[PDB]
């Protein structure tokens, strides 16, 4: 389908948490962005059919000046700690990395050439108890401040109406903000949706190996044929349900284990919008569809 | 449908503002990690407006629906998304001329009641001429509660102008004055030509 | 019990070298093997035929005129010596680092004296010292030692306590870095594998299989006889350091210790299934363990079942939080001796198979059952943040509740008993508890197949304990008042900023040191195993002595890395002391980089370890021999921080400001403001500030000179900042 590149330039620090408020991550998986889009769609009274059935997004990935970073393929490298610590590889160097042609020095240089932001930890207080004859609670919020030319990007696959709906949702999401403290000043961004030229070239290529770009997960039927000779990384996608309608009290979603971006499979699998709710008033959607970027190993 | 109102303007400092947390500083202010510019956290603006609005009203439903709630049964999404107020480019250029530092060290002491000896202290404060670009998003979840909420926002901002932002503003610090550059509805059909702050 | 005799015989086969060096009583001019037979025959329990023939007939000339039973294990010991090994009576044990990285940093002459440090000072082992060693061996063997299937583990530790610094070889033509303990342990490890391999083939007569034509002695080195097995725990960093709560600081040491004992338990399970002692365990460090197993079909079936079982248990208890990957590669005798040059390739392929195992960690069923969750937790533990496991009161998961219970017992006791009833779960339906000597003895008496571990203990009488070298330094336990608040007591200071300091050290290019540091002619299974043991014994044991007297708690040392939490200045000072001592221990040839952080109490534990891990990564950039102090801007060299920042700059400022009535803290702050900007005017204002600062005239010129030159002003800023933190009421 058509592939539109969405570039997110962030006005303020963003709090992307892994398991704690103190955590300060520089990216969010596709499940985190997709839940942001579903929340935005339900707010704007939009239909969820396009997001749930036809939209295939990828993880938010770092990008800085004159470079677009893709996740490190989990391929066997035929100085090995340079690739172990490497996380994101520029698109211009992505085709090279799959074939080889990357020394330990080059990978170390690539990792240091990621000029994506700087993490920190702001410490705040809760004077709610102070009024009630108590003491302030100093809590820490970990936030990430992107550099002026840096930010996150993600590609979107869909029809004309699915992409057009995502253009509306991304415009509304600029002001809702992505992150974990968006109501306390953490997560504002401006996004531009443009047809991807270089990325369409990278997605047009067809190699023997397939590389995940989004946090995905195969259904039971697809996991039978895809796991053979696969190199992946199961990530525990956890959290609490963010909704006023789901329950009277905030409850956690069912633990969902999804493959990390960059996992390489010799058999492509189409993921699913898994349901991680437990008898809640509505079904909580955890995105696990697969955005495949084939490559030659 | 759902609407979002973007209030953007200036927070002019009227007296040295210290919101506590580059190197070793005695009671440093909170700064942007990258640019090392003093900032006013959105949680500090949100907390001070919530504190002043709670005193004005009297948690109350008006405060809970405006600044968010997480209590059992009544979970209200925060309509006010007060972003971090970053040091403006205009005040950076204005402070570059005069070679004036963005922040100043204020020296005080504490004369003991028992011994009448002065124990010195230092708190860093953002200099008076500073201005911070504030960016507030009000989510119009109800088209009927927007006028009442924007009345509450104006009341909380009016209280904040007569009060201090973060720091020991009872002893002078923190005094600020809001200026609204524009109030434009970025998302949705709601109109804010009638809506105003201050 | 022919296996048991061989294990006793291979470990004590070169005991005659010690007695021959002493030349104390009845020196019959015979071979060290004959002396060993004479010495061991003096004790009835060790007078078994298998042990004595192995000790006396482990060389070619002895075996040519052996006249043995043709099935005796002396042939197996002879091969084990040839694989392990492949005159000056009073010679010191040359440090292994004399050979490490000799291509790049040259050859050293550092040798040990009779933990111990190499000196590089020419020295000899006095024969009276060897005589005292022989006297102590006689006392241990006669009274405190016995021969039995469960008593060899005590013998292996007994050899470790004594022979760890005795040279195994004294031939002056070849360098002697392998200690007698290392060569005997590797000989016993290889002999155990060869015995199993020959049993699997059901070869009735050993001599024609191994030694008789002498051409099948070379052929046996060409046979795939051993397995190089590496089992590596994953998720250790996230398990231990990613915790929350006020109890996180107290329980941090317990979480790391739990993984240490779990890894030891995993190895002891693998060795107990193989009927092998700890001698086959080449190394066990930070979540890692290398073993040398026989190439028998039985061993491969044991490994496959053990790997599948530990996956079942780790999923049962920890799911994806913790896991173990096991990889094995068949290697020959010539692989271990490096005769063909394929020794390093063998280790690279084993780790390559391990990395392949780590990628495809889980299978079809395990992945599906991960996503087959019936009930959302709706309740989580404060520390582990786990909802799938049952959470009791105090909002703690069952594992972390046991971890907290292990705390307040780890400090007091030194015995970790793996038993059917305990506090934290362990594989094989067992649990781990920390008890005193009486409590541990009770537990082992009640129910068999119960293991007991002793921490940093000297060798003691006959018992089923296993010696574990663990760094348990904790300054708070010294004072009962500070024992209540373990690490948070270091925040309490009369003067100085209360902030804690976190030190994360890591040796540079340790993997490159093992693969490329040892030259081809000096690479072997025994030479490498010695290097693993010296590095392990430095972190596990020597770290406690280095950080003595400092307000520092050792979360982990383990092989290559380090984690300490303590007073911010004590951590910095002991980081420099540890760097200097590490240079002495390694005699150069190995540098480590460290990140040092300044975090208050109640700072997130995960953020304390993560931000310091980022700093260590910054120090790992470039030539890697750097320390990243506090901010990422202060990535100094080790000599630069110790000498230029502190002694050359910070100390003159502290002495000058102390001499005045007030300890600065106002000139220092004004100095920092004028040093933060790059303006030409701020230099002039700094000149005026120094002139009015009312200190010595030659110091103001020095401070002005320091601020002038880049890479020297940042040292001045760090000197001022260190001084400012040193004085905070
Ligand atoms: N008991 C322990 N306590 C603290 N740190 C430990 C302990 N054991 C090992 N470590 C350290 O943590 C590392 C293991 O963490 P782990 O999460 O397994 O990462 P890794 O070494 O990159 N292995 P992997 O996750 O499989 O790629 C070791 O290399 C040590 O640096
Ligand atoms: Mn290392
Ligand atoms: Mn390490």
């Amino acid at each position: 389908l058509v592939v539109k590149l969405v570039k997110l330039t962030f006005k303020s620090p963003v709090h992307f948490g892994m398991k704690r408020l103190s955590d300060s991550n520089h990216t969010i998986a596709a499940d985190t962005l997709f839940s942001a889009l579903i929340i935005e769609a339900l707010q704007q009274q939009l239909e969820l059919s396009h997001l749930l059935n036809n939209l295939v997004i990828t993880d938010l990935f770092p990008y800085n000046k004159t470079s677009y970073f893709l996740p490190k393929p989990l391929i066997r490298i035929e100085g090995y700690k340079a690739f172990k610590k490497l996380t994101y590889i520029p698109v211009e160097n992505y085709s090279e990395y799959l074939r080889g042609e990357i020394d330990s020095l080059e990978a170390s240089k690539i990792a240091e050439s990621l000029n994506l932001g700087k993490a920190s930890l702001s410490t705040k207080v809760s004077l709610q108890a102070v009024d009630h004859n108590g003491e302030s609670e100093p809590y820490s919020v970990g936030n990430f401040t992107f550099y002026p030319e840096s930010g996150l990007y993600f590609l979107a696959k869909g029809n004309a109406d699915t992409i057009g709906q995502l253009e509306i949702l991304m415009h509304a999401l600029q002001y809702s903000g992505i992150g974990g403290k968006r109501s306390a000043g953490y997560g504002q961004f401006r996004c531009t949706i443009e047809d991807s030229g270089k990325f369409d070239s990278l997605l047009s290529q067809t190699g023997n190996i397939a590389i995940l770009l989004s946090s995905a997960m195969a259904s039971d039927e697809e996991l039978v044929d895809c796991l053979e000779d696969a190199r992946y990384l199961l990530k525990k996608r956890t959290g609490f349900v963010q909704s006023k309608t789901y329950a009277d009290q905030l409850v956690k979603k069912k633990d969902f284990y999804a493959f990390s971006a960059g996992s390489t499979f010799y058999q492509k699998f189409n993921g699913k919008i898994f349901d991680v709710s437990d008898n809640g008033r509505h079904s909580v959607y955890r995105y696990a569809k697969a955005f495949w970027l084939e490559g030659k190993i | 449908m759902y609407s979002k109102i973007r209030i953007v303007g200036k927070i002019d400092v009227l007296t040295g503002l210290h919101i506590g947390g580059i190197g070793a500083i005695a009671s440093p202010v909170v700064r942007d990690p990258y640019s090392r510019l003093p900032i006013i956290p959105g949680s500090s603006i949100k907390g001070k407006m919530r504190s002043l609005l709670a005193k004005h009203i009297g948690d109350a439903p008006e405060i809970l629906r405006l600044f968010g709630s997480s209590q059992k049964g009544a979970i209200q999404s925060s309509r006010l998304q007060i972003s971090d107020a970053f040091f403006s480019k205009a005040s950076q250029e204005e402070f570059d001329k005069k070679d004036l530092a963005y922040t100043e060290t204020k020296f005080e002491n504490t004369i003991s009641r028992l011994t009448a000896v002065a124990n010195p202290r230092q708190i860093e404060r953002v200099t008076r001429g500073a201005s911070f670009d504030f960016h507030i998003i009000y989510n119009v979840e109800n088209i009927n509660e927007v006028m009442a909420d924007f009345e509450n926002i104006k009341t909380a901002i009016h209280l904040l102008e007569n009060d201090y932002l973060g720091g020991g503003g009872t002893r002078g610090n923190g005094r600020i004055r809001f200026v609204i550059d524009s109030i434009d509805t970025v998302v949705g059909d709601f109109d804010s030509s009638n809506l105003s702050i201050k | 019990n022919k296996k048991l005799e061989l294990m006793y015989g291979s470990l004590l086969h070169d005991i005659g070298k010690i007695v021959y060096r002493s030349n104390s009583v009845d020196f019959a001019k015979g071979t060290h093997s004959k002396i060993g037979s004479q010495f061991l025959n003096k004790f009835k329990p060790f007078q078994l035929s298998g042990i004595v023939d192995s000790v006396s007939y482990h060389h070619y000339k002895e075996l040519a005129s052996s006249s043995l039973l043709d099935d005796s294990v002396a042939y197996i010991t002879y091969i084990a010596d040839n694989i392990a090994s492949g005159f000056d009576k009073r010679a010191p044990l040359a440090s292994i680092f004399n050979v490490v990285n000799s291509e790049t940093k040259g050859l050293a002459n550092y040798t040990y004296s009779f933990y111990r440090y190499p000196t590089d000072a020419k020295k000899e082992y006095t024969s009276s010292q060897y005589a005292a060693l022989v006297n102590k061996m006689t006392d241990d063997l006669s009274n405190k030692l016995k021969v039995g299937p469960d008593s060899f583990s005590s013998l292996l530790q007994w050899t470790e306590s004594l022979w760890s610094y005795i040279p195994s070889s004294t031939d002056t033509n070849q360098v002697m870095d392998v200690s007698l303990y290392d060569h005997s342990k590797i000989t016993c490890a290889i002999a155990s594998c060869i015995y199993d391999y020959l049993t699997e083939m059901n070869c009735v007569n050993y001599r024609k299989e191994l030694f008789s034509p002498y051409e099948k002695t070379k052929q046996f080195y060409q046979e795939d006889v051993f397995l190089l097995v590496s089992l590596d725990m994953s998720g250790i960093q996230d398990f231990i350091y990613n915790i929350s709560g006020s109890k996180a600081l107290k329980s941090l040491r317990s979480r790391s210790f739990y993984l240490e004992t779990m890894l030891e338990s995993l190895v002891d399970d693998l060795l107990s299934d193989l009927e092998l002692s700890r001698a086959n365990l080449l190394y066990t460090g930070g979540g890692h363990a290398y073993l040398l197993l026989p190439n028998t079909e039985r061993a491969r079936d044991v490994l496959a079942s053990f790997e599948g079982e530990m996956k079942e248990w780790f999923i049962k208890i920890f799911k994806t939080d913790l896991s173990v990957a096991i990889a094995y590669k068949a290697c020959t005798g010539e692989d271990l001796m490096n005769s063909n040059g394929t020794y390093s390739d063998l280790w690279q392929t084993v780790s390559r198979k391990l990395s392949d195992k780590k990628a495809h960690k889980y299978s079809l069923n395990e992945i599906k059952l991960f996503n087959s969750t019936i009930h959302a937790g709706t309740q989580e533990c404060k520390e582990c943040l786990r909802s799938d496991i049952d959470i009791s009161e105090d909002s703690l998961c069952k594992i972390c509740e046991g971890i907290i219970a292990i705390s307040n017992d780890l400090r007091d006791y030194s015995f970790f008993v793996v038993s059917p009833e305990g506090k934290v779960p362990l594989p094989r339906n067992r649990y781990l508890s920390v008890e005193n000597q009486d409590g541990a003895e009770r537990k082992i008496k009640m129910n068999k197949e119960t293991r007991i571990y002793s921490k940093n203990q000297p060798f003691v009488g006959k018992q089923l304990v296993t010696n574990l070298w663990m760094c348990d330094y904790d300054f708070s336990t010294l004072n009962p008042e500070t024992k209540k608040q373990g690490i948070a007591s270091y925040v309490n200071r009369e003067v100085g900023i209360p902030r804690l300091g976190v030190l994360r050290a890591d040796i540079d290019n340790l993997g490159t040191t093992f693969i490329k540091g040892i030259p081809e002619q000096y690479r072997s299974i025994s030479r490498t195993a010695t290097l693993s043991r010296q590095l392990s014994m430095f972190f596990k044991f020597e770290l406690s002595n280095i950080l003595k007297g400092a307000r520092i708690s050792v979360i982990y040392s383990g092989g290559d890395d380090l984690f300490l939490i303590g007073a911010w200045d004590d951590v910095i000072s002991k980081a420099l002391v540890l760097r200097k001592a590490f240079t002495r221990f390694s005699a150069g040839k190995l540098t480590f980089s460290a990140g040092i952080g300044m975090y208050p109490v109640k700072y997130p534990i995960s953020k304390m370890a993560s931000e310091t891990g980022v700093l260590e990564d910054l120090a790992k950039r470039g030539e890697k021999n750097q320390v990243a102090l506090w901010n990422d801007s202060k990535v100094f060299g080790w000599s630069q921080l110790e000498e230029q920042i502190l002694k050359e700059k910070m100390i003159p400022l502290q002495e000058a400001l102390t001499n005045s009535q007030e300890h600065g803290k106002s000139f220092l702050y004004k100095m920092l403001e004028l040093l933060r900007n790059e303006d030409q005017i701020n230099i002039a204002r700094l000149a005026y500030l120094l002139a009015r600062s009312s200190l010595s005239e030659e110091l103001t010129q020095s401070i002005f000179a320091w601020s002038q030159n880049k890479q020297q002003k940042v040292e001045l800023i760090t000197a001022i900042e260190y001084l400012v933190y040193q004085i905070r009421e």
